C-alpha cells in the first residue's frame, strides 16, 4: 500500500542511528551495526514513521519527548519531515511545540551520540540535523 | 497572485505530468521553472533561485507538485504572517483533491547537493582531460 | 593532425622497453606519474573494460580509444562557467581557495591531495586567496 525506504540515517554530530533491540537509542561509529537501519514510512503528506529493523520497534515519541521504543502504531509515532536551508533533513513531533513559542521538538543527538530531549533540540542546530543515506525503495502495508 | 496562476499552474503540470503521476524529474525543474508565466516563473538562470529554495527530492531524485508550488507562491509572498495559513489551508485543498494514495513517498535527499555533485564531477572530469593533455605534452619533448 | 602525433608521442614517453605494449605495472607507473594512487585491481579493471584483444597490453589503437574515451566531453559545454557558479555563494566571480579545496576534496568524484595542489597552484595565481573562476575555466579548455 505504502511506498516507503529502507535507510540509515547519519546524524550531522557524526554518528549513525542506532535502535538497540533494548530499545536503546544511540550514536554509533560502527558502520555495520544493522541496528543502525531503519524503516521510513511516509504515514502522510511530508509525516513520517520510522522503525528500527532490527528490533522491528517503532521509534515512537511519548507524551515527555523521549523517543523509547515501541511495539504498537500510536499516532505519537508520527513525525513532520522537512529540510533545513535545503541541506539537511530534520524530523519534527506532531505533538510536540514549545506551546508559546511554537518551536516543535525534534530528533537530535549531542556531540557524544547521545539522544537529546525534545525540547532542547533546536532545528538551527546541528542536533536536529540528518542526512539519509538510503538502501532500497520497499512497499509497506 | 490570483487563481489564473494556481490554474495555469496546473495547466502546466498536466503537460510535464502527462500521466498524473504527481512527480516530475529535478533535470527538467529548471525548464518547468522557465516554462510557467510571470510572476509564478523563474526565468533562466534560475538555477540559484531553485537552489536556495527548500526542495525535498524523493527516489529516485523525483519532486512532488505541492513543494514546488508552495516555495515558487512562498518566494512572490515573502514571509508570513497569514499567507503562511493560508499556504497550510490550500496544502490540505490540494491533499483532498488529490486521488489515491500511491503518491505520499517520503524525502531522500535534495537539490544542492545533486547540483554540486554534478559541478564536481564536471570540474574533476576536465582537469582529468587537461592533466592527460600536460602529459602528452611533456611526451612530445622529446 | 597534431593529434595522432601527440598519441605517438605519448606511447613514446611510455614504452621505456619499446616493446609495442603496455603492461599493468606501466600502467600503474603512468597512473602514479599523474598523481593517482591504483590498487592492482584497479588497473586490472582498467584494463578488462577496454581490452580487445586481452592481451594485456595496450596498442595505438587501442590507447586512442582510451584516451578518447577520456577525452570526449560528456558534462562539458564550456558551461562548466555553471557549475563554477553553483560554488561561487556570492556571485562575485572569485571563490576562496580553502572552499574549493573542501569541496573538491569532499564532494563527487574526490581529487586526491596531489591534484588539488596542483589546481590551487593553478588557479590562485596572484596567491591572495581568491580564485578569478572564469580565467581558470579559459585556461582549462585551451
Ligand atoms: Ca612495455
Ligand atoms: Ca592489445
Ligand atoms: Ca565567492
Ligand atoms: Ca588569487
Amino acid at each position: 500500500q505504502l511506498k516507503g525506504i529502507v535507510t540509515r540515517l547519519f546524524s550531522q554530530q557524526g554518528y549513525f542511528l542506532q535502535m538497540h533491540p533494548d530499545g536503546t537509542i544511540d550514536g554509533t561509529k560502527d558502520e555495520n551495526s544493522d541496528y543502525t537501519l531503519f524503516n521510513l514510512i511516509p504515514v502522510g503528506l511530508r509525516v513520517v514513521a520510522i522503525q528500527g529493523v532490527k528490533a522491528s520497534l517503532y521509534v515512537a515519541m511519548n507524551g515527555e519527548g523521549y523517543l523509547y521504543s515501541s511495539d504498537v502504531f500510536t499516532p505519537e509515532c508520527k513525525f513532520k519531515e522537512s529540510v533545513f536551508e535545503n541541506y539537511y533533513v530534520i524530523y519534527s513531533s506532531t505533538l510536540y511545540r514549545q506551546q508559546e513559542s511554537g518551536r516543535a521538538w525534534f530528533l537530535g543527538l549531542n556531540k557524544e551520540g547521545q539522544i537529546m530531549k525534545g525540547n532542547r533540540v533546536k532545528k538551527t542546530k546541528p542536533s536536529s540535523h540528518f542526512v539519509p543515506k538510503p538502501i532500497e525503495v520497499c512497499m509497506y502495508r | 497572485l490570483s487563481e489564473d496562476d494556481f490554474d495555469m499552474f496546473y495547466e502546466i503540470w498536466e503537460k510535464f505530468d502527462p500521466e498524473a503521476t504527481q512527480f516530475i524529474e529535478y533535470s527538467v525543474l529548471s525548464d518547468f521553472a522557465d516554462a510557467l508565466s510571470e510572476p509564478l516563473r523563474i526565468a533562466k538562470p534560475n538555477q540559484i533561485s531553485l537552489i536556495n529554495m527548500d526542495l525535498p527530492m524523493v527516489s529516485g531524485d523525483r519532486i512532488h507538485c505541492m513543494d514546488i508550488l508552495f516555495a515558487f507562491t512562498k518566494r512572490v509572498l515573502g514571509e508570513s504572517g497569514e499567507m503562511d495559513a493560508l499556504k497550510i489551508q490550500m496544502e490540505e485543498k490540494f491533499m483532498a483533491a488529490n486521488p489515491s494514495k500511491i503518491s505520499y513517498e517520503p524525502i531522500t535527499t535534495t537539490l544542492r547537493r545533486k547540483h554540486e555533485e554534478v559541478s564536481a564531477m564536471v570540474i574533476q572530469r576536465a582537469f582529468r582531460r587537461h592533466l592527460l593533455q600536460r602529459s602528452l605534452k611533456h611526451a612530445s619533448f622529446l | 593532425e597534431e593529434q595522432i602525433a601527440e598519441f605517438k608521442e605519448a606511447f613514446s614517453l611510455f614504452d621505456k622497453d619499446g616493446d609495442g605494449t603496455i603492461t599493468t605495472k606501466e600502467l600503474g607507473t603512468v597512473m602514479r606519474s599523474l598523481g593517482q594512487n591504483p590498487t592492482e585491481a584497479e588497473l586490472q579493471d582498467m584494463i578488462n573494460e577496454v581490452d580487445a584483444d586481452g592481451n594485456g597490453t595496450i596498442d595505438f589503437p587501442e590507447f586512442l580509444t582510451m584516451m578518447a574515451r577520456k577525452m570526449k566531453d560528456t558534462d562539458s559545454e564550456e558551461e562548466i562557467r555553471e557549475a563554477f557558479r553553483v560554488f561561487d555563494k556570492d556571485g562575485n566571480g572569485y571563490i576562496s581557495a580553502a572552499e574549493l579545496r573542501h569541496v573538491m576534496t569532499n564532494l563527487g568524484e574526490k581529487l586526491t591531495d596531489e591534484e588539488v595542489d596542483e589546481m590551487i597552484r593553478e588557479a590562485d595565481i596572484d596567491g591572495d586567496g581568491q580564485v578569478n573562476y572564469e580565467e581558470f575555466v579559459q585556461m582549462m579548455t585551451a
